[PDB]
């Protein structure tokens, strides 16, 4: 059961790595969307100019 | 006889209008808008991938 548990926990560790990768991906996506919104706001300000 | 001729003179126009609307709708699910970020548009799904 020592070896069985170690292999299972290896699987768990790689699973955690994948989950963190997805989290940082979504964070980058939200950052990009914020940048796009502020760009549109700047465009409207320039239009009013 | 004349009534049937009249109906046949419009079936084609109605089919064309239906097909144009179907294709126009099928456009949006692929690209949509650049700031869509919905994970439904096929380009954002590739971007996050
Ligand atoms: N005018 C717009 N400008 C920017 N983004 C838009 C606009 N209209 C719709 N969207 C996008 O549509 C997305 C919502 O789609 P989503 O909720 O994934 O579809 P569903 O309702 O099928 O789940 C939002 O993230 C939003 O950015």
């Amino acid at each position: 059961l020592l070896e069985r548990l170690l292999g299972e926990m290896e699987l768990e560790l790689i699973e955690l790595r994948r989950a963190l990768a997805q989290t940082i991906a979504t964070f980058k996506s939200t950052e990009r969307q914020r940048d796009a919104q502020q760009l549109i706001a700047q465009r409207w300000y320039e239009k009013a100019q | 006889e004349r009534k049937y001729l009249e109906l046949k003179s419009q079936k084609n126009l109605y089919l064309a209008r239906l097909k144009s609307a179907i294709a126009a709708q099928k456009i949006e699910e692929i690209a949509g808008n650049l700031d869509n970020a919905s994970a439904s548009s096929l380009f954002e799904r590739i971007e996050t991938k």
